[PDB]
């Protein structure tokens, strides 16, 4: 109903997924072996209003 | 002496209409809701011999099927449809029914429940195998993996049957659910087939689409049409109040 | 005695207040903890039935009895308290905030209807009076 | 009346409330699982039916309000804190410890965070004892909780750690479908039945992490936005009940 | 019985006790 | 006769009289025609009243119809 | 007959 | 012998 609140909902978690993912990045430093990992954020379906 | 009785009918309608704007308000955050329109048709009495006394009937022509806002969960089973698609489930009485919730539950059994009713996919409602991990792909598609055993054993199960419909085509049944209209069954037939070309986005769940705008600007509306109703009816109720007890 | 619609408006007026009454003491009574004796109070209902006099034609509104609700009472995990049970949960009452001001207001619109009838009825009934005179 | 519709409405909000208030005090509960509340509307109310049919499809279809028909909790695995305890073991997916109550009946936890009562026994925070029962001999100078649930113990003197019992983990066929007893444990039901009893790491149950204790799932910016979507439907739905009383104000005071 | 009724009896006193006696 | 309208549902699965799934049936009155029906009847009567003091003068006069 | 007038003494004697 | 009207006589007070 809101709307803009349910896309910067997505925005704030977007953000947490890639704060999350470096945090495990800078975390494993020391580990022999390791492999960088890197989130791709891409975005969602599109809503189309009819244009007479 | 029958004017009162068009101002009743015009604020009874729009009790009837703050009634429709009340429900819709309450399924402000109801998951997959389509809110219901409502409009004001006039009803012109006929007879003779000046036609002056039109009435006033609330009417709720379809609903509203622009999508609303989709909140990210991560959860592979809750999915959310293309602008204009439709999820299908059996309904209640053994019928098939369409909605937007893509809130997909699974129970003990396995099989698939959307409120409770049974997803409908391919051949009939969808089962998947007893306590698997689940996983719904971009074009219905289903996969299943058991918990603990090769990665390499995940296999697709089913289908989803993913419709197309616009408001025309749909009109609300009394349980929530939506069916075809009679004129749109005549053509498009009584089952309506799988569409291929819907896209759907597994681990986002669509809400409901008031808007808070159009509601508050109605309630606005409707309070100040009912004091203009109530007016006219103390104006009447006065005027034949004189005239009877004078003339006599 | 009272004339027939007397009666009857005078019985919604009373069932009105009744409904009012009941709604004010569980407003009161939303955060008692104990009663005089040492149970938590519970939510109480007003029931309205119709007193049809005659066989399914008319009648006013009565009130049989005053019901108390039954709703899980409220658990606030208070150990230290006396009335704590054996897992140390007082019970605070089941009055719900937003109903019980719903119910005020329908109450009070009811009552003022109620009023509006017996006055517009009254101008009539001291008119028909005149027939003989 | 609209006065019963908007005061559903304001219930189910209040729900919603106490349910996210549930969830923000459970924020450093060990293996919590956030809760989320679903809202349905009640049967709708057809007054008269569309005609036969350009125009407007006419038709006068009222609803009646929204209820709360179930809260789902999500079973994601949360993370896992480092507590040097050798007492706390947390798990690697989808299984739960069962648990002996005090009145004779099985529950279900997950929350791993362990002690040892008086006559050895591996028993919960609360006391509850943690089946298939593991006694602990009182040499023991170190413990160690093994990935398939191995209770093995170092004794004085000795070259070889003693084995004592396997934690066998129940793992239900739909985890959403347990019921909530409150404190820290699930009771299962019928829409979570067959408890099938496993050796951790066989048939799908999850591994064991000795010395580390499981976070709850709750996210703390969703639950943000929807207090904030909650309090604005708060107030439209209190905006609509104030409408709904003006206007049979104005009808009585005609 | 029904409240509004005619009674030659007067209506017993109307105590309402803080602590159980 | 009982007025054709249908009976308005209310969701109470908590009061002791309810239905399968909790739906209270209240009574289809709508306030508004009530009113005005009261407000009507009680014009009419009037008038009728109104009616009957005017024919009783008439008579009287008609029974001093000579005299 | 089946209803009685708003004129009415009440019909409960 | 009534008493006091209205505020004092409407509040839970001990008996004396």
């Amino acid at each position: 109903m809101i709307s803009s609140l349910w896309i910067a909902k997505t925005g704030l978690d977007a953000q947490q997924t890639n704060m999350d993912v470096i945090a495990n990045n800078l975390a494993n430093v020391s580990t022999n072996g390791f492999k960088r990992q890197r989130a791709v954020f891409e975005d969602l379906l599109y809503q189309t209003i009819r244009q007479p | 002496d029958h004017a009162i009785y068009t101002a009743m009918g015009a604020a009874s309608q729009t009790l009837n209409q703050q009634a429709v704007t009340a429900s819709n308000l309450a399924n402000a955050s109801t998951p997959g809701f389509r809110a219901q329109l409502n409009a004001l048709r006039a009803v012109p009495v006929d007879g003779l011999s000046l036609a002056t006394r039109t009435l006033v009937t609330a009417s709720t022509p379809g609903a509203d099927m622009t999508p609303g806002q989709l909140d990210y969960t991560s959860r592979p089973l809750d999915v959310a449809l293309q602008q204009d698609g439709w999820l299908v489930v059996q309904a209640a009485d053994g019928a098939e029914g369409y909605t937007r919730n893509g809130n997909i539950q699974v129970g003990p059994t396995g099989q698939l429940t959307i409120q409770g009713h049974p997803v409908i996919g391919e051949g009939g409602p969808i089962t998947v195998p007893e306590g698997s991990e689940i996983t719904i792909a971009a074009d219905g598609t289903i996969s299943a993996l058991n918990p603990g055993d090769p990665p390499n054993t995940v296999a697709p199960v089913g289908r989803l049957k993913l419709v197309k419909a616009e408001g025309n085509e749909v009109q609300r049944s009394d349980d929530g659910l939506f069916r075809l209209t009679a004129e749109a069954q005549a053509e498009r037939g009584a089952v309506l087939a799988a569409d291929p070309s819907i896209r759907i986005m597994s681990g986002v769940l669509e809400g409901s689409n008031v808007k808070p705008v159009e509601a508050m600007t109605d309630m606005i509306a409707n309070a100040r049409r009912f004091e203009m109703q109530m007016k006219v009816i103390t104006s009447v109720d006065e005027n034949e109040g004189r005239a009877n007890q004078l003339l006599s | 005695a009272l004339l027939n619609i007397f009666d009857i408006a005078g019985s919604a007026l009373a069932a009105q207040s009744k409904r009012l009454n009941v709604a004010a003491s569980n407003l009161a009574n939303a955060d008692s903890v104990t009663g005089p004796d040492g149970q938590p109070y519970r939510a109480k209902q007003v029931v309205f039935q119709v007193d049809a006099a005659p066989g399914q034609a008319t009648g006013g509104v009565k009130v049989a009895s005053v019901i108390e609700s039954q709703a899980p009472e409220k658990l606030v995990y208070e150990p230290g308290n006396p009335l704590a049970d054996a897992n140390g949960y007082v019970k605070m009452p089941n009055v719900d905030v937003v109903g019980e001001m719903v119910n005020t207001m329908s109450a009070s619109r009811s009552y003022q209807a109620n009023i509006e009838v017996l006055n517009t009825v009254k101008s009539m009934m001291l008119k028909t009076l005149t027939l003989g005179q | 009346s609209s006065l019963w519709i908007a005061k559903t409405g304001l219930d189910a909000q209040q729900t919603n409330m106490d349910v996210i208030a549930n969830n923000l005090a459970n924020v450093s509960t060990n293996g919590f699982k956030r809760q989320r509340a679903v809202f349905e509307d009640l049967l709708y109310q057809t007054i008269r039916q569309p005609g036969a049919q350009t125009t407007l499809p006419s038709g006068l279809q009222i609803g009646t309000g929204v209820r709360p028909v179930a809260t789902e909790r999500l079973h994601s695995q949360g993370n896992l804190s480092q507590t040097n305890n050798s007492k706390d073991v947390a798990i690697k997916g989808q299984g739960f410890f069962q648990v002996m109550l005090p009145d004779g009946t099985s529950a279900y936890t997950r929350d791993g965070s362990f002690q040892v009562d008086q006559n050895g026994q591996l028993v919960t925070a609360g006391g509850f004892q943690v089946q298939p029962a593991i006694t602990i001999p009182a040499n023991a100078l170190s413990i160690t909780i093994g990935r398939d649930g191995v209770v093995s113990v170092t004794q004085q003197g000795q070259a070889a750690p003693v084995q004592v019992g396997q934690l066998n983990l129940t793992t239900f066929m739909n985890d959403t479908g347990l019921e909530s007893i409150g404190e820290n444990l699930y009771i299962e039901t019928q829409s979570s039945g067959a408890p099938n009893e496993s050796t951790p790491g066989l048939n799908g149950a999850g591994l064991l992490y000795q010395g580390y204790v499981e976070t709850s799932n709750v996210n703390v910016a969703e639950e943000l936005v929807n207090m904030i979507q909650v309090q604005r439907a708060y107030e439209i739905n209190s905006k609509a009940v104030s409408t709904t009383d003006q206007m049979l104000q104005k009808l009585t005071q005609l | 019985g029904v409240p509004g009724a005619l009674s030659n009896q007067p209506a017993p006193p109307n105590e309402a006790p803080i602590a159980t006696p």
